[PDB]
């Protein structure tokens, strides 16, 4: 949970520092992580740009934290034998969709 | 004493090449080689959701506003020409030799002791078996993936060029021959008799294989399909791309190095499905299931365990199996 | 007024500077002829002080050396092929290892800890023999940071060690942490005669360690086995 | 009281430079200036669960999940086209004498007690041997390591080159000459006088070789195989990269360098597997095996200074040996490993 308030931290500060929201040569990521980093409403991500621009994408930002989380927490194949694995499985599923839902509930 | 190696490594034999796509009209077959290559095109595809959501949602409207997006995506396309209803796919297959010496291995005496046990084998049959299999799917065009399902009419015409001109052709005609069951043609026996003498290293062998199918005019292909990045916008091929070598549709050469070695007709579950590729834990993608589950002993690394460590030599079925598997090549160590 | 710890020593740069009004000198650290590090370091700094700016460089240098020259490892375990039984760091392997994969035929195997493992088929008595033969010392590293002719078991290869490769094994600031009255009571000397062995030039009353003497000192230091 | 230098370094000597692949079809081999260079290309690759498995794996449904989520990667690839059935490699190859000085060493006295060893080798019989058995490596096409197993016809052109312009050329049937003996040849003779000459510091040797060999349209070719460095990748990159100069697939010049020095036949395990390359503990890489182990008074250390240090000169082929390994070059001295 502390890691999930860290990620919404960094993701605030990310929110401090968005003046232009313009993308530049390595933002191939721009997707999720312009979207998730998404700043206010620009002309081009315009009314227009409610699916591209304005769009309210928390799902693939999940889908990329959830693969950050597992890069670096990488469960054994025995690991969730114990009920310690399968509580942190579940710990984990329930921090990436309470997570999502702070996305999509501040995602406009 | 003796052990297994911790590295042993096969390079595969019968080579094939990558299989080029062009088309033509059919009974043009004979002068089918200014016939234009299948040109990969883009076009727009757009879609309402048809895949199986999270039911029991009691929202009808998040639904509505999801059918409201057209979620258009762009993909690539291999048709035929509209005055041409023939499909002739070539490629070259090249059949070596040297089917039981490995390319890398640790252990000495184990190579010695494989050496010998693949010996034994050829003393005791040749590849004819193994060779008659891979001419029955050179006969069919299997190769042919979903180009075969549904043809009018499959022709294969098979060169063995042995200077830089023909020296021999065999004609078949692949819905003739089934992909269930391995029967017994002179001719057939002929083109077996030069793959299993290029297997057992007395000769070298070349083949350039052409199949025309009948599909119709104006009819979709299907060539190899590549991998697809997801950093880029709903734009420049999102869904789909197809594999292509230069200006010219084309297939994967280990799709038809798959299609060639599928002949295992001897795992313990089941033969009326008819055969399968051969492999360790010989699996289907397709299916998702592992036939030669290693908790029965049929898998190949427990049969080439038994057969060369404590000399248990399986059934003549399962030591076509092994060399079948030593012929398509891998990694073998922990 | 060089410092010396072990094989490692810090010299001042014999002229001074002014820096930020107060007066400096530059000094370096060296591992023998090899410079390390330079720092600036001001005046009525103790020889305390100047010793423990440089205690993590050389700690750094210690983990790097021990973690660099580590032994190998042979695990032993069972048919199956995962479940190690047991480990042991040897300093030399069993010479009769050829690529294994470890089958039922035999219950213990001997495998490297290398990825591309070498393996043999044990049956826990000669395991025990080959650990007790080629078992290695909790100091095996030390033996990375010498010149390996003064390791040698061959007489007639053998040199005596100099004072600098002496003071890897002998000294307080050595990495054994063997003072040289313990390493001469090792040796059943006495404290001067064996301070003579670490004076450092052939003028001023030194004479070179012997074979025997060096090796039974490598064996009770638990540097290297020495059978 | 003569001991071995502390540091001592040979540099090369038989330099060749990357070889580059061309294709075009045969009997256009005397008009191969003109064949477009191979390409590297990509694609794509599904792949099964075709290795073995740990005892904590193989239970049926741990197996059959792994087969449900399958692998995906890019593999570079070179082939021919579908037109052209000839693969064509060109390099270029220096031949400099002068094999026995070495380019860094601490003591003179050995340094001058070696030059005289190597001296009285040159004396005793001319590069002969070593250059018969290079211009054996440089007549077969074994600089095709994997370009030449399965081939229909192997030809190799040697030109001697001068001036800015041919003086001589060579053409050999690569297939014909073995890669397992060492025949005789009154062109392949010559050659090796060519080769000697320059190892001999008699003069400057400068060759352009080009091989051709007959596999087949659009068949694949094997350049040399970079190493990828990757740590935490995206699931599905590249797995494998292939060396190209220029938008051309090419074969490194160590690869070359080492299938033209595979000339040891006198290691004492066998000889039925024919030869190695020169090496210090003569070893390859393909069979994980040392021949030539330090046990054996047979490896290039114990050999030289038994040689050089005690007088002891060993057998005629251990001399051959031991100057290949000097031809070699290399880091011989205390900078032991």
């Amino acid at each position: 949970g502390q890691i999930c308030d860290e990620a919404l931290q960094y993701a605030a500060r990310l929110r401090e520092l968005e003046p232009g929201w313009s993308a530049t040569p390595g933002c191939q990521l721009h997707d999720a992580e312009q979207l998730w980093l998404d700043p206010l409403r620009a002309q081009t991500d315009e009314t227009f740009l409610q699916r591209r621009l304005r769009g309210d994408w928390p799902a693939e930002v999940g889908n990329r934290f959830a693969n950050w989380l597992n890069r670096a927490v990488s469960s054994d194949s025995q690991i969730l034998g114990s009920p310690e694995a399968a509580q942190w499985s579940q710990e984990l599923s329930k921090e990436l969709t309470m997570f999502k839902e702070i996305l999509e509930d501040e995602r406009d | 004493i003796l052990s297994t190696a911790s590295v042993l490594a096969f390079e595969r034999k019968l080579d094939p090449s990558d299989a080029l796509m062009s088309a033509g009209a059919w009974a043009q077959r004979d002068a089918s080689q200014e016939w234009p290559a299948v040109t990969v095109r883009e076009k727009s595809v757009r879609g309402t959701i048809s895949n199986r959501l999270k039911t029991k949602d009691r929202d009808p409207a998040k639904l509505d506003a999801s059918i409201q997006s057209p979620n258009l995506q762009t993909v690539d396309v291999a048709n035929l020409p509209s005055d041409a209803d023939t499909l002739k796919v070539r490629f070259t297959l090249r059949v070596l030799g040297g089917a039981g010496t490995p390319s890398a291995c640790n252990d000495a005496a184990y190579r010695d002791k494989l050496l010998q046990t693949v010996a034994t084998y050829v003393n005791e049959q040749g590849f004819a078996e193994l060779a008659r299999r891979y001419a029955h799917n050179l006969a069919n065009a299997r190769f042919l993936w979903r180009n075969r399902v549904g043809a009018e009419a499959v022709e294969v015409r098979i060169n063995h060029i042995r200077q830089g001109e023909v020296a021999r052709t065999w004609r078949f005609d692949a819905l003739a021959i089934g992909l269930r069951d391995f029967k017994a043609d002179a001719e057939l026996d002929a083109l077996a008799e030069l793959i299993a003498s290029g297997l057992s290293g007395s000769g070298h062998v070349l083949l350039e294989v052409v199949a025309f199918a009948r599909i119709g005019d104006g009819q979709e292909v299907f060539p190899s399909q590549e991998l697809i990045l997801d950093k880029g916008d709903k734009k420049g091929q999102k869904s789909k791309t197809l594999y292509s070598v230069r200006d010219a549709a084309a297939i994967h050469s280990q799709k038809i190095g798959n299609a060639l070695r599928t002949i295992d007709t001897w795992y313990p579950d089941e033969d009326g499905l008819g055969p399968i590729a051969v492999e360790p834990y010989g699996s289907v993608t397709s299916q998702g299931k592992a036939y030669r589950q290693p908790k029965q002993k049929l898998d190949f690394y427990t049969l080439l365990d038994n057969w060369v460590l404590r000399d248990e030599a399986p059934a003549v079925e399962q030591q076509h199996y092994v060399i079948a598997n030593l012929i398509r090549g891998g990694v073998f160590g922990e | 007024n060089a410092i010396h710890i072990g094989p490692f020593s810090i010299t001042p740069a014999a002229r001074g500077l002014h820096y930020g009004g107060l007066p400096h000198h530059q000094w370096t650290l060296y591992y023998g002829p090899r410079e390390m590090a330079i720092k600036t370091l001001p005046d009525s700094y103790t020889s305390s002080e100047v010793r423990d700016e440089f205690s993590d460089i050389i700690a750094e240098f210690v983990i790097d050396a021990r973690h660099r020259y580590a032994p190998d490892v042979l695990e032993l375990v069972n048919s199956d092929g995962d479940a190690v039984l047991a480990r042991v760091a040897v300093s030399r392997l069993p010479e009769a290892l050829s690529g294994c994969i470890p089958d039922d035929r035999f219950p213990y195997w001997l495998l490297t800890a290398s990825r591309p493992r070498l393996g043999l088929p044990v049956t826990l008595n000669e395991y025990t023999a080959l650990a007790v033969e080629l078992s290695a010392p909790p100091l095996a590293w030390i033996t990375g940071l010498l010149p390996g002719e003064v390791l040698t078991h061959d007489a007639e290869e053998w040199r005596p060690p100099t004072s600098w490769e002496l003071r890897h094994v002998v000294g307080e600031g050595s990495f054994t942490g063997v003072s040289g009255a313990a390493a001469a009571a090792l040796l059943g000397m006495s404290a001067t005669n064996f301070r003579k062995y670490t004076a450092g030039d052939s003028a001023a009353n030194r004479q070179k360690i012997s074979f025997a003497a060096w090796h039974y000192l490598l064996d009770r230091l638990g540097v290297k086995r020495a059978s």
